[PDB]
This record gives C-alpha cells, sequence and structure tokens, in this order.
DNA sequence: AAGTACTTGAGCTT
DNA sequence: AAGCTCAAGTACTTAAGCCTGGTCA
RNA sequence: GACCAGG
C-alpha cells in the first residue's frame, strides 16, 4: 500500500520522498535519474521509491460510506 | 437499537432486533456494521 | 524499457472511463464469455431446441388384428425458443422497483447469480392451431460480464462505482458465492474421419480387429455424437454407434444400401473406384458384398422396414406414427448428423470405407489421436448449451410420460384441446430445470441420460480460487484432458509431443500427479468460437477446376477434398496444393482488406479457416484436402512472409508448413511463414519469468507452478469479497527486472512480491540445504507482511430442527448475559465489536432459542489471535425476513515467521531460517546490509544461472533508474546478456562481473574473495503456520476403537505405522513398538474367561449384596443356570434378575481396544476367536 | 491394463 | 463306449507414504 | 465417504 517508510536494507527515511518524487516525473520531463536530486546515493534506498506501487490510490475509491 | 450501513446506498438505517432487514430507501438486502469508538492497544512491532 | 509510472498513477487516481486499460486480459478471457455470447446470440439454443423436434401423446386403442390402431386425440408439442432474461430482483415483484442485481450482491448475499429462464411452448391438437404459451422454468446461472450480465462493456469507472475491481475480467458462474468455472476439456477433432489401432477393439469382438475408423460428427448446434467403424477379420465392417448408454452394432453395407436406393455396382465403384481391379480392395469388397447378400434384403423400403422393426423399442419415438419414416429417422438421427443431405452422407461413407480398407491395406499410417493435431477444445458455454438442451429434452419427455399416465389411469380428465388440462399436467410434474443447472455448477456431476460423447461424467467444474492473480488467469486459460487417461499409468499422452508449437505451452504444466496432463494454452492461441459462412467456398472450389462426378467415376491419381465433413469434389494432388496456396492468399488478402479502408462484404474465405492440405507419401497419413471452418478449435497467429500481413492457422498446418521462428533464420524456397516473436510461443504465467531461457526446464516448471501460489495482491476490491481465505501482501512492489509483456498485461496493478538485495554467500552457516536467511532489520521494518482474511459465516436457518417456525435470532434475549467475556466482545446485538482482538476461546456471535430463552454461544474456533474487520448482516432474500445469516471477516496477521517459504523467480523455494540480526550480517563498501542471503551451493545441480543473470540485471536497473527488459530469446550468443548488463554496471561504478567486496560482520575483516550481490524479486509463498505445527498431548477419541481422531481440526493425532513399524522392528526396539503402537494410543484393561477362552462372555456381577465387596466379574458362557441349591458364595445375579453358577475364571488382561472391536465385528460374522491364557 | 490362478469342454486312446 | 490329459475361456484382487485445505449431498 | 485442489 503506502510507501514503505524507512526502506528495507538501509535505514534512511523515504516516507516524504515519494510525493516529491512523483512531481518530478510529472513536471520536470526527467527520467528515472530524477530521484538522484532527492539525496539517494545507495541502490538499496533507491529501489524503494523508484519501483514502488502506490496501490492505495486505487483502493481508497471503495468507501462503503459513500453516501451516494 | 443499533446503527448499520446500506451496502449500496450507504444510509444509516437504525434497525431494531427481530426485524425485516432491508435498506429503508434502497431496497437492498445487505448491511455492514460500523466501527464505533473503542480503545484498543497494539504494540508497535 | 522504462517504468510506466506516470501512466500508472494517472490511471489509479481517476480510472479510465473510455476503455478498459489493458485489453489483452480481455482477449485472454475471450474463450468462455464468447462461448456464452454465442449461446445467447448467433442462434445456438434455438437450433438445439428445434432439433429436439416434437413430442407426442395420444389415446391408444389397440390395433387388434388391424395393425393400424386408430387414435384421434394426438398432441405433439414443440418448443419454439428459449429466453434467458437479465437477472432481475427475486422472482416476484415485491413492493418496489424490480431492480437489476449486479454480481456484487451475488458475492455478498452468499447466493448464486440466477435469472429467469423462459420457454415458448407450442401445441398441436391433431390439427394446426399451434397456440403457444410462455413458461417460467426456474432460474439458471449467468456468466459475469457475459451478454447476459449487467457489466458487459461497462467502463471501469462504472465498475469501481459498483463493487467489482477495475480490470474485472468476468467469465465465472457464481454459485453460493464460490466462483465456479467450466474447465476446457480436449476432444477428438470434429468431422474428420480418423483411424484407430487400439487392442480392445478386436478382443471385444473376437472376429474383430484393432483396425477401426472413428469420426466425431457434430450438428450445426454443437450436439455432437460419435459413430465408429469396427472392422472384423472376415472382411465385413460393423458400423458402431452408441445410443442412450447402449452400444449398437450394425453392418456398413446394410446402412449404405439403406441410405440411398442404389445399385451395388455404384457401391463398388465408390469403394474401389480406381485402377480397376486392384486385388486387395476388389477382393475384400467382394467378400463384404456376398456377406451382406447372405441374410439381408434388396430394396431401400425392405431394408428400412428391417431396421425400423428392429429399433422401434429402444427409440423413444412416437409409438404409432410410422415405420418407414422411422427408418428415414434413424438415418437422420444417429448415422451421420453433420451432413444434412442424404446423398452426401452416402458419398462420405464411401470415402470412409475406402479409407478404412486403405488402413488395413497398410498404405495409411496409424493416426495418433492423442496429439494436439487431431484435438480440439470444448469451451464452457458449448457444454452449458448442450446440458441445457438435454435437460429440456428430459423435461419434454417427462411431461409426455405424464400425459401418457393420465391416459393410462383410466381417463380422469381427457380433452387434449382444453388448456385447463395442460395447466394441471404442468402442475403435477417438476417444472424446474434451473436448479438442475445450479446443482451441476455446484458439484459437476453431469447427470444426463446420454453422455453426449464425453467419457468421464464428473469433474467438469473447478472453483476459481482468486488466491493470486496468476492463479486467476491460469484458471481461465488452462485445459485438462480428463481423469480417464489420468488414472492410467503410462509415459503416454502426458508427453509434450511437438505439434503444439505456439498452441499449448510446453513449459508450464504443474508438478505432481497431474504433471503433463493439463497443458495451459499458449500466450496467443485463441479459441475461435464464432463460426462463419462458407457456401462461397464450394462455389469457388468448383469454380477453380475441381468438380464432383455425378456419374460414378474415380481414378488413381485423383484425391479427395472435403469441407469439414462434406465431399465437394476430387483433385489431382498438385492441383490440391495449388488450391491451398491460392485460397490462403485470398484469405490473407481479403482479411487485411477488411481491417483497413476497403468496405466489408461477406467474407469470401473466413480468416479462421485453416486449409488442411495433406500431402501424399508412402506409409503416410491419408491425404484428403481438409477445409475446416467450425468453431471449438485452436487457432494461432503468425506473420506471412510472401505478403507482409497477419495470417492464422490451426493444428494441421503446423505439421506441414515450414514455419521459420526467426526473421534471420528464413531460408527461401521453403519457409512459408515467420513467427511474430517466439515469446508468442509460451503461456502467460510462464512468459513473465525473466531469462526463462537460461534455466533448466524443470526449474522453470517449478517457478511457474509455484508462482501461481504467491501471497500476492488478489486484486484491489477486498471490502466486498466474501471469499473464504484471501491473502494480501501488505507491501508488494514492481520487479526491477520485468519482461515488457509484464507491463502490457498490466500486472503492475497486481504486484506479487518485493525486491531484495540478495547476496549470494555461504556465511551464516544456517543457510545450507536449500534454505536461506532474512535480515532481521528488514524483517521488522516491513518485509513481506502477510495478512490473511478468513471470512466465516453463521446461518441460523440450518440449525433449526424442523416443524416449528423460525425460532432463533441474533442478540441478547431478554434476560441476563455474562459480563466476563460476552459483554466485552459482543456489542449488544450479538454481533461482535468491530476490530476487537479475538483469542481462540472467545465468542464471535450470540444467538438464542425462543423456547428456552437462554442465549447460546459460538466461539472463535481458530487457534491463533485474529482480528475482526467487517460483519455483514446478510439479509435473507427479496425481503420481509429476519437477519438469518451473519458473515464475519477475520483479519489474521502473519509476519514472516521462521518456516515461511520464500522464492525467487526461478524455482529456489526456501525457508526463512534464522532471521539473522542486522548488525551481524555482512556489508559492502557502501553500507547496504544484504537483506536476504541465498546459498551458493544451490545453483549447480539446479542450473538456475538465469538467477545470477537476474542479479546482474537488478543491480543495473536499480542504479541508473531503468527497468531491464528480460523477455526470453532476446539476447543471442554473439553478445551475451551478461556482457550488456556488465557494460551497464561498470558504467554505474560497480564491478563488471557483478562482484562486490564485503567485510564480514562478526570479525570486521574483509572476505578474502569478493561476494555477489544482486537485486532479485522474492515473491513470498504461502505455507507458513496453518500447515506447519500440530501437537497432540491428550485429546478427543474415536467412537469405535478409542484411537485418536484424524484431525488437525479435532486435535487429530499423527499416523505411525505400516512402515514406521518396519523402521523400529529393524532397529530392534520391540519395546518402542509395543509402546507407541499400543500404549500411547489405545490402552485398556479387559477381562477374559480362562475356562472358555472368550472375551465377549464376561459380565460384571450386579446385586451381589449390600455395599460389601466389589463387583467381581464372571463368565456367562461357562456358567450354568441357578436351578438347584448351591452355596451363597459362587452364585451371583443378573440385571434382569437371573442368578447363575459358574464362570469364575476371569482374569484381567491388557488388550488394545481395536481387538475388542474386531471381536465384536467378527462374532457378528458368527465366528469368534478363542484366546487362551496360561 | 496386468496377470494371476480357476474350471469347463472337446478331442484321442484302451 | 468312456476315461483322462489337453486347449482356450470365465471369474477376480492391487496398483507408495503421509500431511493439509476446500465443496458436497 | 465422494470429486477438484496443494505440499
Ligand atoms: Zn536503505
Ligand atoms: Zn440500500
Ligand atoms: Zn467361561
Amino acid at each position: 500500500m503506502i510507501i514503505p517508510i524507512r526502506c528495507f536494507s538501509c535505514g534512511k527515511v523515504i516516507g516524504d520522498k515519494w510525493d516529491t518524487y512523483l512531481t518530478l516525473l510529472q513536471e520536470d520531463n526527467t527520467e528515472g535519474e530524477a530521484l538522484d536530486k532527492l539525496g539517494l546515493q545507495r541502490y538499496c534506498c533507491r529501489r524503494m521509491i523508484l519501483t514502488h506501487v502506490d496501490l492505495i490510490e486505487k483502493l481508497l475509491c471503495y468507501n462503503p460510506l459513500s453516501k451516494q | 437499537t443499533m446503527i448499520y450501513l446500506c451496502a449500496d446506498c450507504g444510509a444509516r438505517n437504525t434497525i431494531q432486533a427481530k426485524e425485516v432487514i432491508r435498506c429503508r430507501e434502497c431496497g437492498h438486502r445487505v448491511m455492514y456494521k460500523m466501527r464505533t469508538k473503542r480503545m484498543v492497544q497494539f504494540e508497535a512491532r | 524499457m522504462s517504468f510506466q509510472t506516470l501512466e500508472r498513477e494517472r490511471t489509479f487516481k481517476n480510472p479510465p472511463k473510455d476503455g478498459t486499460s489493458f485489453p489483452d486480459l480481455q482477449k485472454a478471457v475471450k474463450p468462455h464469455v464468447d462461448s456464452f455470447n454465442a449461446l445467447t446470440n448467433a442462434g445456438l439454443l434455438n437450433y438445439a431446441v428445434k432439433e429436439i423436434g416434437e413430442k407426442c401423446a395420444f389415446d391408444s386403442i389397440t390395433q387388434e388384428e388391424g395393425g393400424a390402431l386408430k387414435f384421434g386425440n394426438k398432441i405433439s408439442f414443440r418448443v419454439d425458443e428459449v429466453q434467458i432474461a437479465k437477472p432481475m430482483l427475486s422472482s416476484r415483484e415485491r413492493s418496489s422497483i424490480n431492480r437489476k442485481v449486479y454480481p456484487a450482491e451475488a458475492r455478498e448475499r452468499l447466493t448464486t447469480y440466477k435469472s429467469r429462464l423462459v420457454l415458448k411452448f407450442s401445441w398441436s391438437v391433431n390439427g394446426g392451431p399451434r397456440q403457444s404459451e410462455m413458461r417460467e422454468v426456474g432460474m439458471i446461472p449467468i456468466m459475469v460480464r457475459s451478454n447476459r450480465c449487467h457489466l458487459e462493456g461497462l467502463s471501469p469507472a462504472e465498475l469501481i462505482a459498483h463493487k467489482e475491481e477495475s480490470e474485472e475480467m468476468g467469465g465465472y458462474f457464481i454459485v453460493n458465492g464460490i466462483e465456479k468455472l467450466i474447465r476446457m476439456l480436449i476432444l477428438p477433432k470434429r468431422n474428420h474421419p480418423t483411424a484407430i489401432i487400439r487392442p480392445s477393439f478386436a478382443n471385444r469382438g473376437t472376429s474383430y480387429s484393432q483396425y477401426g475408423l472413428s469420426i466425431r460428427c457434430v450438428r450445426p448446434d454443437q450436439s455432437s455424437l460419435t459413430n465408429t467403424l469396427h472392422y472384423l477379420n472376415n472382411g465385413v465392417t460393423m458400423f458402431r454407434f452408441h445410443w442412450r448408454k447402449n452400444e449398437y452394432l450394425i453392418p456398413s453395407m446394410m446402412i449404405l444400401k439403406a441410405l440411398l436406393e442404389t445399385s451395388d455396382k455404384e457401391i463398388f465403384e465408390g469403394i474401389v473406384g480406381k485402377d480397376l481391379g486392384n486385388t486387395f480392395l476388389t477382393d475384400r469388397v467382394e467378400l463384404m458384398l456376398r456377406a451382406y447378400k447372405s441374410y439381408g434384403l434388396y430394396s431401400q423400403t425392405e431394408t428400412l422396414q428391417y431396421l425400423g422393426s428392429k429399433f422401434r423399442v429402444v427409440l423413444g419415438v412416437a409409438e404409432d406414427l410410422t415405420d418407414v419414416e422411422v427408418g428415414r429417422f434413424l438415418l437422420q438421427k444417429v448415422v451421420l448428423v453433420h451432413l444434412r443431405e442424404a446423398k452426401d452422407k452416402f458419398r462420405l461413407l464411401l470415402f470412409m470405407i475406402r479409407k478404412l480398407y486403405a488402413l488395413v491395406a497398410g498404405e495409411c499410417c496409424a493416426d495418433n489421436p492423442d496429439s494436439p493435431q487431431h484435438q480440439e477444445i470444448l469451451l464452457g458455454g458449448f457444454l452449458y448449451g448442450q446440458i441445457l438442451k438435454e435437460k429440456i429434452e428430459d423435461w419434454l419427455n417427462s411431461i409426455r410420460a405424464q400425459i401418457n399416465l393420465d391416459v393410462r389411469r383410466s381417463a380422469p380428465g381427457v380433452d387434449f384441446s382444453d388448456r385447463k388440462y395442460l395447466t394441471r399436467v404442468f402442475s403435477k410434474i417438476n417444472n424446474d430445470i434451473g436448479t438442475k443447472l445450479q446443482y451441476f455448477l455446484s458439484t459437476g456431476n453431469l447427470v444426463s441420460n446420454t453422455g453426449l460423447d464425453l467419457q468421464q461424467a464428473t469433474g467438469y467444474t473447478v472453483v476459481a480460487e482468486k488466491l493470486n492473480f496468476y492463479r486467476f488467469l491460469s484458471h481461465f486459460r488452462m485445459v485438462h484432458r480428463g481423469a480417464f487417461f489420468a488414472e492410467l499409468k503410462t509415459t503416454t499422452v502426458r508427453k509434450l509431443l511437438p505439434e503444439a508449437w505456439g498452441f499449448m505451452c510446453p513449459v508450464h504444466t504443474p508438478d505432481g500427479s497431474p504433471c503433463g496432463l493439463l497443458n495451459h494454452l499458449a500466450r496467443k492461441c485463441e479459441i475461435v468460437t464464432h463460426p462463419s459462412d462458407v457456401s462461397q467456398i464450394p462455389s469457388l472450389l468448383l469454380s477453380l477446376g475441381v468438380d464432383p462426378p455425378s456419374v460414378v467415376g474415380h481414378e488413381s491419381g485423383w484425391g479427395c477434398v472435403q469441407l469439414d465433413g462434406k465431399i465437394v469434389g476430387w483433385c489431382t494432388y498438385k492441383l490440391a496444393k495449388h488450391v491451398a496456396d491460392v485460397l490462403r492468399l485470398m484469405k490473407i488478402e481479403y482479411a487485411v482488406k477488411l481491417r483497413n479502408g476497403t468496405a466489408t462484404e461477406p467474407a469470401k474465405v473466413p480468416l479462421d479457416l485453416e486449409i488442411g492440405y495433406v500431402p501424399p507419401s508412402h506409409n503416410g497419413q491419408y491425404p484428403g484436402l481438409y477445409l475446416f471452418s467450425n468453431p471449438a478449435r485452436m487457432v494461432r497467429p503468425v506473420k506471412h512472409i510472401s505478403t507482409g500481413e497477419l495470417d492464422m492457422l490451426g493444428p494441421f498446418e503446423q505439421v506441414y508448413m515450414d514455419i521459420a521462428c526467426f526473421p534471420k533464420e528464413i531460408v527461401p524456397k521453403v519457409s512459408t511463414h515467420v513467427e511474430y516473436s517466439p515469446t508468442n510461443v509460451l503461456s502467460i504465467v510462464a512468459n513473465m519469468t525473466p531469462f526463462s531461457d537460461f534455466n533448466q526446464s524443470p526449474r522453470n516448471m517449478y517457478q511457474c507452478q509455484m508462482g501461481k501460489q504467491t501471497m500476492g495482491t488478489p486484486g484491489t476490491a477486498l471490502r466486498y469479497r466474501t471469499d473464504n481465505k484471501l491473502y494480501r501482501l501488505q507491501t508488494g512492489q514492481t520487479p526491477v527486472v520485468r519482461p515488457k509483456l509484464h507491463n502490457t498485461y498490466g500486472l503492475d496493478h497486481y504486484p506479487n512480491g518485493t525486491n531484495a538485495v540478495v547476496a549470494v554467500i555461504s556465511y551464516t552457516g544456517y543457510d545450507m540445504e536449500d534454505a536461506m536467511i532474512l535480515n532481521k532489520s528488514a524483517h521488522e521494518r516491513g518485509f513481506g507482511y502477510g495478512t490473511v482474511y478468513k471470512g466465516e459465516s453463521f446461518d441460523l436457518s440450518q440449525k433449526r430442527r424442523r416443524g416449528e417456525p423460525v425460532v432463533h435470532h441474533f442478540g441478547f434475549a431478554p434476560g441476563s448475559t455474562p459480563r466476563r467475556e460476552w459483554l466485552q466482545k459482543l456489542d449488544a446485538d450479538g454481533l461482535p465489536f468491530i476490530g476487537i482482538k479475538l483469542e481462540d476461546g472467545d465468542p464471535i456471535v450470540a444467538y438464542y432459542d425462543e423456547s428456552t430463552g437462554q442465549n447460546f454461544i459460538e466461539t472463535y474456533h481458530g487457534t491463533e489471535p485474529g482480528f475482526v474487520d467487517e460483519v455483514r448482516l446478510l439479509g435473507n432474500d427479496v425481503g420481509d425476513s429476519e437477519c438469518q445469516q451473519i458473515h464475519v471477516k477475520l483479519r489474521i496477521t502473519r509476519s514472516p515467521i521462521i518456516g515461511d517459504k520464500f522464492s525467487s523467480r526461478h524455482g529456489q523455494k526456501g525457508i526463512c531460517s534464522q532471521k539473522w540480526p542486522t548488525v551481524d550480517m555482512p556489508f559492502t563498501e557502501s553500507g547496504m546490509q544484504p537483506d536476504i542471503i541465498i546459498n551458493p551451493h544451490a545453483f549447480p545441480s539446479r542450473m538456475t544461472i538465469g538467477m545470477f543473470i537476474e542479479s546482474l540485471a537488478g543491480k543495473a536497473g536499480a542504479c541508473h533508474g531503468l527497468a531491464q527488459d528480460s523477455t526470453p530469446f532476446i539476447y543471442s550468443e554473439q553478445q551475451t546478456a551478461a556482457d550488456y548488463f556488465g557494460e551497464q554496471l561498470v558504467k554505474a561504478g560497480y564491478n563488471y562481473h557483478g562482484n562486490e567486496p564485503m567485510y564480514s560482520g562478526i570479525t570486521g575483516q574483509e572476505m578474502k574473495a569478493d561476494i555477489y550481490i544482486g537485486v532479485v524479486y522474492y515473491q513470498r509463498l504461502r505455507h507458513m503456520v496453518s500447515d506447519k505445527f500440530q501437537v497432540r498431548t491428550t485429546g478427543p477419541i474415536h467412537n469405535l476403537t478409542r484411537q485418536p481422531v484424524k484431525g488437525r481440526k479435532r486435535a487429530g493425532g499423527i499416523r505411525f505405522g505400516e512402515m514406521e513399524r518396519d523402521a523400529v522392528i529393524g532397529h530392534g526396539t520391540s519395546f518402542l513398538m509395543q509402546d507407541r503402537l499400543m500404549n500411547c494410543s489405545d490402552y485398556a484393561q479387559s477381562w477374559v474367561c480362562r475356562d472358555c477362552g472368550s472375551i465377549i462372555s464376561i459380565m460384571s456381577t450386579i446385586s451381589m449384596n449390600g455395599v460389601g465387596s466389589a463387583s467381581e466379574v464372571r463368565c456367562r458362557s461357562c456358567a450354568k443356570p441357578a436351578l438347584g441349591l448351591e452355596d451363597t458364595s459362587d452364585i451371583w445375579q443378573d440385571g434382569s434378575g437371573k442368578k447363575f453358577v459358574g464362570g469364575t475364571n476371569t482374569t484381567l488382561i491388557a488388550l488394545p481396544s481395536v481387538f475388542n472391536y474386531l471381536t465384536a465385528e467378527l462374532t457378528a460374522m458368527n465366528i469368534k476367536m478363542m484366546l487362551e491364557v496360561k
């Protein structure tokens, strides 16, 4: 679901480092190297906010309390 | 009496025991219960 | 390639309201739902019910020496059409708008997805009024997202607004809430007269021979039956057919003369028209002709009356109407159905008998019917339509028998014109067929009076366990060839014999017992299910130089041409190949015209057609040009080389076409076809295993069969799924190595596992013998964090005995309730607090009887702390009922516990062994602790070098920010894939072979040799704690023998014997044997009579005296009656009051209870064992 | 299917 | 005549362990 | 107890 705070191998915090990653591909025309501007030099903490499925935004559109 | 939710229409229906279950506006035949205020503890592990 | 993310996120935030994003999943489900659409439209049911005919009844006045018995009031009723309305609200209107019922309410209310099934009944009143009436015939299922569901063509927005998940595929009948499905089975080829050599034939018919000819003919409505030729040593051939589970055996010359009013010279010149007087055939045909001349008759009338008087009894035809048309009826119904015209049946049967004699003539090879060559696929909807046709035939014949009973009684009410009569008759008989269908789909017992040419009667349906998406697909794609062949133990048809290349996957087929049987279809092999129009094909054939001989003529050189079971003409074989060539070119040209600008007229040659040119050759398959045009076959696409456009072909062209598999492999003058991309060869699930062409095929097979069970995301709509056991992997992510088809099929919605920095190293010492390790810090920071959902249901409807009305209800009956746990958990309504943690011994629902008024209880019988997420008060039905069902969905949590199997994508299933601490792990010059340590000694002897390649690819992809494309067959021998990924890595900065220098953790010094660190995808498996551990200290026992029960749900004990006995009794541990096999399981103290030697004869004494001494047991059989004066000591009495004397030799021997049970049953067989003691 | 031992009838010799 | 070994032919039980799930009438 | 699953 949500971004896995505190990436697995290392201990860096990457919670806040997705909503500012997504608006780099979105509007900067950059490639996957965009995340390098975020301060991720290793490649353990880099296979986290690169290849993570944010599978919540497809799941939050299921409220039973829709009132509609 | 309790509070439930219409599965389709989503309307609080306040049904009492030994009653005809149905959505009082929808005609639907399924009701979820709603989570009330309850104090539970979970270890952060 | 690059990670499509901005497209993924934008499709997530606001689903596409235009068109379902990933179309190829729909093109994958296409077979089933298209079969069902072809049920409803394209006139499938209609043709069937029409071909049932009409069924008759009438008042019988015995012929009485007349022969023509007179009968006035004869009704022959007929079924006009069948209608399957959209599933509306429950059958009757109930004080509201009759609303549609989406499958959501099907899955929640835990009941099936039914719809009204209407019949159009017609009359004949021994006249012509033919008045009609619409009949309610119960309710039948309907395929989700079919032409009869309320979701077809609905755009994913309208789906997520309902309770299905965006890329719903549909295709499954819902029954009680467990999505059942009709597996595709494999059948013999339609209409194509094949040969058989199988030993049973001869020794069944001792004059018979293994040489036989089989043909599976099918009417236009897909109501096939099989009629085979059995050849006998004498020279005659018997024309096998099968009717109502009854074999039938008629001679071919008989039926041949019966068909057409013919001259026997026409028969011969049809059989051996050639090379006049070729000795073999011209003698065998002479022998057959004399043999039939022996006892037969001459004319068509006489023969037809012979046959009719023969068959009249078994045939369910009208008892009266005729006997000549009964003969024209048997030749209409059983002999050859796919042919409509009689003369054409005649021509084709001549072809068949010529081919069979050729088969004995050794000039034709033995066809191998157990190959995808002569094989076809029965879709789900076609079987559904055939079973519906059969249940309808039964219904008609049943009301026919009922009216016959009304005529039989004496004449209670007899006016076949009056409607009231028929409404009464309909009232009497069972008028529900829908429930028969629903029972079929629930279990699968195809119970029909005739098997419809399907060998096994059972197993047609399988639950669609949505456990993980790959399993969902591989349910929809797969096939299975039947348990009849399964039970046979042979290295036969379970072999992957190669005429399947691109038809049915070679790699993926499960391990274990069914290995080799169920072959999942290839990635692109469709199943063409919508037939076409092909009359223009005979037109164009006869226009193309081939003409059928009206005058009986036949030569040597000429061969045969047949359009899926019809003699069209004859041709010289070189012309045959030229005809095939020009026809195929016409097919491709007009199709590629139909796609683009050019308007669409009726297609001359339908693309699906596979022109079956069978070349001639010595000792070869018999050559007959085969122009097949039917559905229920397999068809796969390729690119045509002389043109540059698509072309599709079926399982005849493979064996005779030079299909080049690489654009650079093409050799001119031979290669007529080029494969799109050999990726198109494998299946779906097998395709998405990167570098699938570097592994030893057993390992790709393991990884295929075991990826179908990943604990992955079973979708996204989980709030509205009442399935029994669902698994959700809290934090899954996209593979860094992914074959581009993995994005095209849109799996990214449905990830399966995570990406672990796997350092190949043997350092911990724990990770040997195929196990592995798991870096504890990663295990606690959220590695594969499983969540199980167990939705258990409670139904007061069943537990009421009978008689008195609805009694029990949920809640707290007026009266007190316990405080200690009840009021803690259960809210007030007997429904538990939402989200309160439950421990095994604790209630989940509270219901009370009205009579006793005392609340009952049911506790959480699971033995592991579970939570509660949602409780659903399943309303009963249309309305006006009490809450008679609850559905509680318990959310068990399961972190990776030691034993929870993990697996890379190449077959390396392991165990998380020790969860090694994070600081005691190795580490590199950069600082990343490798999260999961795999073992080096596991890569040889398994040949999973593909995994090392995957490691390279992952460490390359993660660095730069690429998504390394790893489809099979891309990287050739000139430049290795290793070299390309290594160039990438040395660009990034790390070593070029993939190595990296790692210092150990507990000593601090470097490892002398470098170590391997990659980025693999570890799709976690599903076997952790439920399966694993059962302990039995003391517990429940067996009613009969007091041995512990066979449980794990009833604390059942583990079995120890019949080889465990040999183990110890080799060890020489008689005491251990006597201990385990006797002492711990079933121990007892039983008394025996030493005098008589019987164990049943012991009875403990009753009413000896006051309290006094203890009951001293005695023996009845050795005791004599109490008549006479005897001393007070030895006497004793009986519960009924009898006194006896004798039977005092009762000692106390240990004896396993099972021997007591054996004594009981044995003496029930009247024989008793007399055991001595000394 | 595999294969076992089982049992009955038809042909040859005193 | 009929005694008596010879022949194919008719009845007839087994096909590894476990273990765990599920659905079913 | 029977049919599909699974190690
Ligand atoms: Zn890290
Ligand atoms: Zn409602
Ligand atoms: Zn005795």
